[PDB]
């Protein structure tokens, strides 16, 4: 979940 | 109402609004409508487009940035397509029974979704949804309070921090009941409606997972969707 | 000319009939042009849809079907970036500097993939390397030829049968030679300039691989890329 | 390579 982890900064 | 549950109020219909454009102008961007499943390069970029919003709007709500980022991911890849279904009932229209989302390219019919990868085992019951969610005809500030309480659902797949997810859920389920009583004339039976609207949800989560499934599965098809689509709704 | 050399020719020609389409009519299927990184997203779908058919077209190369799944992934990967820089050969233009490809919007200047993620460091030479290669004038024969050369090179990384491979290139060198030698006047010394085009492609390519390599550690520019870049060029 | 493989029938 690294794009997730991105967005949520 | 009290003074924190109006702040928290103003600050959820706030991050909607950030998270919310009305003219639909970034469609335009995706990979344009095409009308096999030649409409899943355009659902995929416009669900993928949603789910940043969903993102952006469960940021702002109260309490969601302190909890750990397991429990953050956890609840948006558990809840993402029922915030999606829920947020897109503002484009829905009953005189058409259709998303209708600008111009005439984004004016989405079922059989647009159909075309999209999906069958009317799940889209019969979406459109009903639709439907019924519409015909409450929910304030903003009640249909802002029902995507965050969705979101903030403590019986979702890999959640740790139950009680304090349920804590958070049940301040806004209070702000809700709240609201309606003071003000929402003949609201008496609307938050019961509005609590049996989170059980379809649930309903059409699983058959919207088992008809992705179906979808990921076969790289031809996976190969249309985005990464962040790939990540949120991927069993990874 | 001998017979076998002349299928193969014919056969390479077809593919790449099969593979390239001069109209461009597909281009309006992809994530639309924006003039940060906001050619990105149509860079991405464009250089996605050029691996589809970089994929067709080696399918039909005599002997590379033959060839192990692994090996055919591993020459794949590798080269596809030549392939595309010298497929892209087509589109280019002395008159204006740039890949016109249709229509207005779908006319490429180099400062559309510097607003894509990459840098002069990689676009100068592509430039250059586009402005020698078209001035070689090649025969559709021999453009296609170097483009199947260029797939077929034994000196790839993860590659296992070298022998089986070097020898397949060497009988599409061979064909070339010849072609060159009987059907082109005045190409004493072009066979020495399409195999020093070739070296050049590595250094594009090594250059290409870095760029990339910096673009795709960055959640926020990778999700703008599609499964199949992804995964062609992932170190995966 | 999922996608790759699929590709190349
Ligand atoms: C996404 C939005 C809109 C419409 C949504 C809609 C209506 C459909 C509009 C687009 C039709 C092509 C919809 C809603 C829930 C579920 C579905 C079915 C597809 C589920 C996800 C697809 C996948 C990941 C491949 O499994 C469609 C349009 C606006 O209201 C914005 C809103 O965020
Ligand atoms: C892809 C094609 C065309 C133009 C190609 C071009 C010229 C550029 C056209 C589009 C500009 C936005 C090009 C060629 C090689 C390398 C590059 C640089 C980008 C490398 C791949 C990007 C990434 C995977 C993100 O690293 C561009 C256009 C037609 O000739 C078809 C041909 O297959």
């Amino acid at each position: 979940h690294k794009i997730l982890h991105r967005l949520l900064q | 109402l009290s003074d924190e549950q109006m702040q928290i109020i103003n600050s959820l219909v706030e991050a909607h609004h950030k998270t919310y454009d009305d003219s639909y102008s970034d469609f335009v961007r995706f990979r344009p409508p095409v009308r096999r499943l030649s409409m899943l390069p355009h659902l995929a970029d416009l669900v993928s487009y949603s789910i940043q919003k969903v993102i952006g709007f469960a940021k702002m709500i109260p309490g969601f940035r302190d909890l750990t980022a397991e429990d953050q991911i956890a609840l948006l890849k558990s809840s993402a397509i029922e915030i999606i279904m829920l947020r897109s009932n503002q484009s829905f229209s009953l005189e058409d029974m259709s998303w209708s989302c600008g111009g005439p390219d984004f004016k989405y019919c079922i059989n647009d979704v159909t075309k999209a990868g999906h069958t009317l085992e799940l889209l019969e019951p979406l459109v009903k949804f639709q439907v019924g969610l519409k015909k409450l005809k929910l304030h903003e500030e009640e249909h802002v309070l029902l995507m965050a309480i969705c979101l903030l659902s403590p019986d979702r797949p890999g959640v740790q921090d139950h009680v304090r997810i349920e804590a958070l859920q049940d301040r806004l389920c209070d702000v809700l009941q709240a609201y309606i009583r003071i003000q929402h004339p003949g609201g008496r039976l609307l938050y019961a409606k509005m609590i049996q609207k989170l059980a379809d949800l649930r309903s059409l989560n699983e058959e919207h997972s088992k008809q992705y499934r179906s979808l990921s599965f076969q790289p031809e098809h996976s190969m249309q969707l985005t990464p962040l689509v790939l990540e949120v709704f991927g069993s990874e």
